[PDB]
DNA sequence: ATCAATATCCACCTGCAGATACTACCAAAAGTGTATTTGGAAACTGCTCCATCAAAAGGCATGTTCAGCTGGATTCCAGCTGAACATGCCTTTTGATGGAGCAGTTTCCAAATACACTTTTGGTAGTATCTGCAGGTGGATATTGAT
DNA sequence: ATCAATATCCACCTGCAGATACTACCAAAAGTGTATTTGGAAACTGCTCCATCAAAAGGCATGTTCAGCTGGAATCCAGCTGAACATGCCTTTTGATGGAGCAGTTTCCAAATACACTTTTGGTAGTATCTGCAGGTGGATATTGAT
């Protein structure tokens, strides 16, 4: 059974495990998980996006994590930001500290 | 498979995914191992904020499950989350309720 | 009929969304104007990502790609 | 006397209605009709996925809502309170969609 | 006895006046103190390349002329010749600057 | 030997008869008295986007000097697409 | 030979094809694909160039500056479509003052 | 040569061409030129980057002439369009055509 | 003030669309181990251009006086737009059936990449000589505004 | 319709900044020629979902009446705002300075790509069971609008 499968990956999985976490007790409708789904997809596009530009502009062949905190510095709102660089350092460090 | 990398980087989201995505994107010639991470922490993060607040949304509403209309009154009362979702359009999430005063009785 | 189809009380439910308590009579038809032209500089960026698919249907995706450069980007069809 | 409300009061109440509300105000149809046709005059014998539909009038609703808010704000503006062609004209032109 | 031109006149011979030219009309230097101030606000130790002074300056300008504009525009609407805060705010609002 | 003078309220070197010129080539005719202070705000609000990502693109550049292309990736990121200066 | 003159144009089909590939704008670049391209840039480039020099011979110049490129764009209508959103430098508006404010 | 700066590279010598075809006797300031050359640019990276997206959208990894056209049909206005994709499928056509 | 006609609200109920949950199955995706390649940080430094100061001068800002005309208020009414009610015409829904065509698959070749030389060229650099026009003058014509 | 104050015009001129012209040099660019690899066009087609019916069912749109109340016209005046004047300051311009910092070069290795080999897992599909809440009820009470 591999013909009509063609992978559609979507973040859904993902975004429903980031739910109960902060909702245990709280789901959400298909058309909902879509919404987030574009959501991720849109603001993953932005990113990186701008952290390409970024690159180019400095004469680089290699986006790094660097870029990505420019990139979100640039495109999130000031305290929206302050928090995302925040987790990005983190989950960067809790990586490099890992086996 | 050892330890997903989205395991030692403390996430739920795909680190993996995130990487490969990256790449075939058409971003640059190469890819750091640290921006997945960094990445894909960013998006995990931003999404716990909206199922945050959407999530009250459905309690204030007097429900249990996050609808389109529950992200719409979410991001649409959140002065940033409005901002970076400025020129974004959620299906079926109507408006929130705004008269202005000058139409209101007497 | 046709755009003339996008009737008055429609028009009138979308203004009341919008906020709208009184409306002038010339309203209705500068209304359907508008909604053409918006439908035209969609539908044909829409439509010719169509033609560079190769397809006689018109996806959801390429209605997506079209408002999203038409800076107009819609979540929940991405599907 | 039989019962009449003074005008005004059921706008308000249908500002109200609607404002709470997400279903789409349109009927389907006619709405479907003004797609197919339009789409003709940019090529011919095309056919048009069910949620492709749905997504041109999501956007365009959206789109005319959120016109009619700045419509409704020129009209203010001038200190009336039935919105003209010449607010949808301003606001518009303000836009950049007639610049 | 001395001549006087009537309120209204010199304003029109200016709009003329400047609408024929391209220089700039925000002195140099003082606008160059503004960058400087609010730069430094930003960040200390910084320096700038006179061509980016001057970038910022075009495009200040640039951004200011088509404001008025709009703005004027927003006065007439209301039946009146005297451009007024509440033009600037409608204008700024409409454009997806301010709500 | 090393300067820098502090500097402080500047604004007001967008002097009124600056504003009034460039009303003028935006087509304005009358100006209601409380305009001046009103655009000075709107400007102080425009400089600081776009030096914030100005500055932004220096840095992450790892210079201590904007450069006219870092005030023109910032203007063209903020759909204020500048010709003339470069890039 | 050139594959400018290959394809009968002024502009680099090489520079462009070497800047596609520098630019990441996907995994390979046809040959066609430069050549397209170079062809549409200096058709643009011949039009708005068209246009700028009447306004600088309106003017009586024979030096095309920046007043006359922004009057070459902004007095014509798909030009200034094309560029509603770019700023030219040195351009200043084009003369235009709404009716109202003119007296009787 | 001082350490050879290394070369900048721009549109001018093209751009001169073209004038010299358009206008013989006409010259051009540098200034002038080097607006041109921003629009040149700009214009370079609207059409790549359309096609990006759109060999992207339908999973190919080559941009060929057709991406570059259809980039164009969806980015320039009605005539500018129709006459630049009339110039470019011509000069592929002669580009072909030879050998 | 009263009191009546509607709308609106809350509690409770129940059917069902749509969410949930279980199990099987599998490619494509992700990890891990090994061999090789190179992007771009570090170190050193040449050379551009930024900050800073000096000093001179006049263009343009500031501040004031004065009154012209605009905005803002008030009044007024003619008519246009909302509310309501009566029809009836078409959107909706639904269930069901061909069949267009999107999408999966295997094939294969025309075209893309890799690479190795070889030649051509645009950019810079240096040095030296033209030329379009800004900005100054002066004197003729056009616009304005007081009678 | 007259007159006079002032802006505006244009022709004229001249310094000169900026544009141009030559030589010289070369590092990067571009072309040419093969060998080696493969993206996606082509052609066959299976099954999803799209267009088209049929067929009530009635919901919702259309046409009409009537009058409230809003838009806009006319009138008034206080005072804000434009015009002109006087004074002089701080911007502008011209020129010179050390030196911070950017940018070119060469060295060199931590981290990337590049392949292969093993293991995993997220998506799909098939079948089955579960439940949040829309929509319908009824009966309370709030709002609106007439006295
Ligand atoms: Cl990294
Ligand atoms: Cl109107
Ligand atoms: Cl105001
Ligand atoms: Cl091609
Ligand atoms: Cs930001
Ligand atoms: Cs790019
Ligand atoms: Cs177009
Ligand atoms: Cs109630
Ligand atoms: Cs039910
Ligand atoms: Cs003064
Ligand atoms: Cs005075
Ligand atoms: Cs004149
Ligand atoms: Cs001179
Ligand atoms: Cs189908
Ligand atoms: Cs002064
Ligand atoms: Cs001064
Ligand atoms: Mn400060
Ligand atoms: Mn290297
Ligand atoms: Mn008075
Ligand atoms: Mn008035
Ligand atoms: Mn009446
Ligand atoms: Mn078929
Ligand atoms: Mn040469
Ligand atoms: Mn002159
Ligand atoms: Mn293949
Ligand atoms: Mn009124
Ligand atoms: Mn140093
Ligand atoms: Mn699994
Ligand atoms: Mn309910």
């Amino acid at each position: 059974k591999k013909r009509r499968k063609t992978r559609k990956e979507s973040y859904a999985i993902y975004v429903y495990k980031v739910l109960k976490q902060v909702h245990p007790d709280t789901g959400i409708s298909s058309k909902a998980m879509s919404i987030m789904n574009s959501f991720v997809n849109d603001v993953f596009e932005r990113i990186a996006g701008e952290a390409s530009r970024l690159a180019h502009y400095n004469k680089r062949s290699t986006i790094t994590s660097r870029e990505i905190q420019t990139a979100v510095r640039l495109l999130l709102p000031g305290e929206l930001a302050k928090h995302a660089v925040s987790e990005g350092t983190k989950a960067v460090t809790k990586y490099t500290s890992a086996k | 498979k050892a330890k997903t990398r989205s395991s030692r980087a403390g996430l739920q989201f795909p680190v993996g995914r995130v990487h490969r995505l990256l790449r075939k994107g058409n971003y640059a010639e190469r890819v750091g191992a640290g921006a997945p991470v960094y990445l894909a922490a960013v998006l995990e993060y931003l999404t716990a904020e909206i199922l945050e607040l959407a999530g009250n949304a459905a309690r204030d509403n007097k429900k249990t499950r996050i609808i389109p209309r529950h992200l719409q009154l979410a991001v649409r009362n959140d002065e940033e989350l409005n901002k970076l979702l400025g020129r974004v359009t959620i299906a079926q999430g109507g408006v929130l309720p705004n008269i202005q005063s000058v139409l209101l009785p007497k | 009929d046709n755009i003339q189809g996008i009737t008055k009380p429609a028009i009138r439910r979308l203004a009341r969304r919008g906020g709208v308590k009184r409306i002038s009579g010339l309203i209705y038809e500068e209304t359907r104007g508008v909604l053409k032209v918006f439908l035209e500089n969609v539908i044909r960026d829409a439509v010719t990502y169509t033609e560079h698919a190769k397809r006689k249907t018109v996806t959801a995706m390429d209605v997506v790609y079209a408002l999203k450069r038409q800076g107009r980007t819609l979540y929940g069809f991405g599907g | 006397k039989p019962h009449r409300y003074r005008p005004g009061t059921v706008a308000l109440r249908e500002i109200r209605r609607y404002q709470k509300s997400t279903e789409l105000l349109i009927r389907k149809l006619p709405f479907q009709r003004l797609v197919r046709e339009i789409a003709q005059d940019f090529k011919t014998d095309l056919r048009f996925q069910s949620s492709a539909v749905m997504a041109l009038q999501e956007a365009s609703e959206a789109y005319l809502v959120a016109l009619f808010e700045d419509t409704n704000l020129c009209a203010i503006h001038a200190k009336r309170v039935t919105i003209m062609p010449k607010d949808i004209q301003l606001a518009r032109r303000i836009r950049g969609e007639r610049a």
